[PDB]
């Protein structure tokens, strides 16, 4: 019952602001000490301070002083943490976490959001290109063959991949996304089939992008 | 440990 | 600030070992600690507050021990469930901190990557780009190292990888290198090669074409 909701994802360019909200369910929201914390991709938490629900005190890490700003609203239930001046350095998921808060002190975190993606770029929202990766015409004779698509050049993520429309996922590896120097994402999604197949089943990978409302359908065949 | 005042 | 130190960073067990994790504070925290566990796309879960007291729902196989500067959390017997990231995190004083984490990864039988390499395609290269793209596929330990050639010439800092989680079935890893040139560099070089490294290949694998 006691769970924290979040605003959806966000892009915003460098320089500007972003406002995310966190509203809390099955517990009075007054009762408990409330954490901001986020992640960059692929590296570790940082906390960027937390806010009395009740009275509005807040304490924030003096790394973001002054840039960073939270709030809240008791009629609703809800948090707010403003991220200002920002920066790429400030892409990431950003948690609001409630505290135990047992003696009116910190203790655990022990509820938490869902997470709000929020992405800071310059580049402009755009569908991927999608390339075929074809089966090698050297596929081993009753072996395994290996095909797939590159999926580059698209922002902001998410993209969804299928195969067949769905008929189609063991064997599929769908990479995790890499930024590219460009700041573009990229990303391949590879699948091994038996050699047999190859000229007898089709292989389509379904690439959709919701940001730029594309939908791509590409046929992957030998060479 | 750090806090943050009374809560309700 | 204070810094939180864990370890070991990545930890292979198997499932039904006993193991333990450390973390320690640059200064003491007391026992103003607490752990948590994470995994891949969603938020953390407290586990251990007040240095060793047990959250609410938290299985009895974990306990955690300590004060001051030292402390460790331990798995009586691992699940397939508690692999995962650990985080542990003080609260004594302003900032407050993590530690970089430790991630508990599943031990297998060694399994050598099958190795492919991709072309451009023609559609690509229309474009004025080629990326050129290498699979190593369902290998375990994670170790493994992609070289890319041109015309026998080891290229550096035009590469870019990509590695799976480890896979819920099977406990392997793949892993993508993709290299990326302009069209005008790439039509100025025949041969390109990726040669990958990996502990359970006899030999040194290289997968190679020949442009056109």
């Amino acid at each position: 019952q006691e769970v924290l909701v979040q605003s959806g994802a966000e892009v915003k360019k460098p320089g500007a602001s972003v406002k995310v909200s966190c509203r809390a369910f099955g517990y009075t929201f007054t009762g408990n000490a409330l954490h901001w914390v986020r992640q960059a991709p692929g590296q570790g938490l940082e906390w960027l301070g937390w806010i009395n629900p009740h009275s509005g005190d807040t304490t924030t890490s003096q790394k973001f002083q002054g840039r960073v700003y939270m709030t809240r609203d008791k009629s609703i239930n809800t948090a707010f943490l403003d991220v200002t001046r920002l920066t790429s350095d400030d892409t990431g998921i950003y948690y609001c976490a409630r505290d135990k808060y047992y003696g009116n002190e910190a203790v655990g975190m022990d509820v938490w959001g869902q997470g709000t993606s929020v992405t800071v770029s310059s580049a402009s929202t755009k569908g991927p290109s999608v390339f075929p990766l074809a089966p090698s015409s050297k596929s081993t004779s009753g072996g395994t063959a290996a095909l797939g698509c590159l999926v580059k050049d698209y922002f902001p993520e998410p993209v969804t991949v299928s195969w067949n429309s769905g008929a189609l996922t063991s064997g599929v590896h769908t990479f995790p996304a890499v930024l590219q120097s460009s700041g573009l994402y990229s990303l391949s999604s590879v699948v091994t089939v038996p050699s047999s197949s190859l000229g007898t089943q089709t292989y389509i990978c379904n690439v959709n992008h919701k940001p730029s409302n594309t939908k791509v359908d590409k046929k992957v065949e030998p060479k | 440990a750090v806090g943050i005042g009374a809560v309700f | 600030d204070i810094q939180l130190t864990q370890s070991p960073s990545f930890l292979s067990a198997s499932v039904g070992d006993k193991v333990t994790i450390t973390c320690r504070a640059s200064q003491g925290v007391r026992n103003e600690l607490a752990w948590y566990q994470q995994k891949p796309g969603k938020a953390p879960n407290l586990l251990i507050y007040y240095a060793s007291t047990l959250q609410s729902g938290v299985p009895s196989r974990f306990s955690a021990t300590g004060s001051g500067t030292h402390f460790t959390l331990t798995v009586s017997s691992l699940q397939p469930e508690d692999f995962a990231t650990y985080f542990c995190q003080h609260m004594s004083s302003y900032p407050l901190t993590f530690g970089g984490g430790t991630k508990v990864e599943i031990k297998r039988t060694v399994a050598a990557p099958s190795v492919f390499i991709f072309p451009p395609s023609d559609e690509q290269l229309k474009s004025g780009t080629a990326s050129v793209v290498c699979l190593l596929n369902n290998f375990y330990p994670r170790e493994a190292k992609v070289q890319w050639k041109v015309d026998n010439a080891l290229q550096s800092g035009n590469s870019q990888e990509s590695v799976t989680e480890q896979d819920s079935k099977d406990s392997t890893y793949s892993l993508s290198s993709t290299l990326t040139l302009s069209k005008a560099d790439y039509e100025k070089h025949k041969v390109y090669a990726c040669e990958v490294t990996h502990q359970g290949l006899s030999s040194p694998v290289t997968k190679s074409f020949n442009r056109g």
